[PDB]
């Protein structure tokens, strides 16, 4: 869940994998626009399907436990979806 | 008497019923329109690729609205009117195209700027080919209000509510374009 | 920001300028607007109306706060509840089921099956 979480996050920040400290809440790294906040919360909803209480208050190094119990190595709905557009979006010209 | 065409995207197709009387025209835009969207990759995840008949249909719908006039009654006219009256009844089942772009969202694998640009094509449509919006729509709320169960009330924003407002101006006007592209010009020649 | 200052007083928003979807489906976007079915109308709880406390009377003519608890358990919305010293005893359990009111027995004072059978069984021979 520690680097799927990382990642999920630094892709919607439009930002790299190391640029981004784990040990930092989700509304501070996004601090000023409201709106990509929200859109992280809803993304880690599809994900990982229950959330904390203001997990948006909790470092990602933090919240990343809390998934990594009930989580089992599930890319499920939304990391599928982001992979999916990746490669056919990209140019893998003929691979799949 | 009318005669078969199929807008088709890899695994999906829309079959679409031309009169014969003008399918010469059609037969040309569709190979023409068969060359411009992408190659067909798995899930059809890429932006400019459409995932479900819905969405091929509103490409089509875009490209043939792109090369009307809106005063000279030209070749396409009718062509369009006819890609119209199929998508309203196959897709819209006298909703409004928003509820569509709605049901697209939560079913299918579809994502935002590919169901924003769907909602363009249909009103560009509508309008390029004298269609305006004119009936009073059965909207749920306003049935509600009349009957005196809902109360509507109005609120508009301010400043502060976000970095960049003037991205929703852009994506307002290249989205209702047709609809608002009157009033930015009278507010353009108001404030200059 | 005008939803959560009046969750709960019966107050649906429509984000009129978005279309995107509300998991939570806490507030509307565009959809609501023009959508000709019942998902149009969508009303958000009126948490004073929804739950507000009534009375009622039986045959015999004996009134209780109505609410969610009581109406499921036909007894007051009263529970003393499970405390080791003071609803060990079966002779407390007893007098406050008795009485008409909901009651926990503490396992926290016994120590076996045995030992709190023993307990139950003693409840059961002097409740009605
Ligand atoms: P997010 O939770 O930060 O979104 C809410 C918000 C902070 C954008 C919103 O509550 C907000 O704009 N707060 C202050 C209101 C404002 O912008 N006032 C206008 C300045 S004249």
């Amino acid at each position: 869940a520690s680097l799927l979480l990382h990642v999920l996050v630094a892709h919607k920040l439009k930002k790299s994998l190391d640029s981004i400290p784990m040990s930092k809440t989700i509304k501070d790294l996004v601090g000023g626009k409201s709106t990509v906040q929200n859109e992280i919360l809803g993304d880690l909803g599809k994900e990982f399907g229950t959330t904390p209480e203001k997990p948006e208050e909790t470092p990602l190094e933090e919240l990343a436990e809390t998934f990594q119990d009930t989580f089992s190595g599930a890319l499920g709905k939304q990391s599928s979806s982001l992979l999916s557009r990746l490669i056919s979006s990209k140019m893998p010209g003929g691979f799949t | 008497s009318t005669r078969p065409l199929t807008l088709s995207h890899g695994s999906l197709e829309h079959v679409l019923l031309v009169p014969t009387a003008s399918f010469f025209i059609a037969s040309q835009l569709q190979e023409q329109f068969n060359k411009i969207l992408p190659e067909p990759t798995e899930g059809f995840a890429a932006d400019d690729e459409p995932t479900t008949p819905a969405e091929l249909v509103g490409k089509f719908l875009g490209y043939v609205s792109s090369l009307v006039e809106p005063s000279k009654v030209g070749q396409f006219d009718q062509v369009l009117n006819l890609c119209l009256t199929e998508f309203e009844n196959c897709y819209l089942e006298g909703n409004d195209i928003h509820a569509l772009a709605a049901k697209l969202l939560q079913e299918n694998d579809t994502t935002l700027v590919k169901t924003k640009e769907l909602i363009k094509n249909y009103i560009t449509a509508r309008i390029m080919a004298k269609r305006p919006f004119d009936k009073k729509s059965n909207s749920a709320l306003f049935r509600a209000v009349g009957e005196g169960n809902a109360q509507l009330v109005a609120i508009f924003g301010g400043q502060g509510n976000t970095d960049d407002y003037f991205e929703e101006l852009r994506d307002l006007y290249q989205t209702y374009h047709v609809l608002v592209g009157d009033l930015i010009k009278f507010s353009a020649e108001t404030l200059s | 920001l005008t939803h959560r200052n009046k969750d709960g007083t019966g107050v649906r928003v429509i984000v009129a300028g978005t279309l995107d979807i509300n998991p939570d489906d806490d507030y509307g976007f565009k959809q609501e607007i023009f959508d000709v079915t019942s998902n149009g109308l969508k009303k958000n709880p009126n948490w004073l109306e929804e739950y507000h406390p009534k009375l009622i009377k039986n045959k015999s003519g004996k009134i209780f706060v109505e609410t969610k608890f009581s109406k499921l358990i036909g007894r007051p919305p009263l529970l003393v509840p499970g405390m080791t010293p003071c609803t060990v005893s079966p002779d407390f359990v007893a007098a406050t089921t008795n009485a008409g009111y909901t009651i926990e027995l503490a396992g926290g004072g016994y120590f076996s099956a045995a030992g709190m059978t023993a307990a139950i069984d003693s409840v059961v021979s002097q409740i009605e």
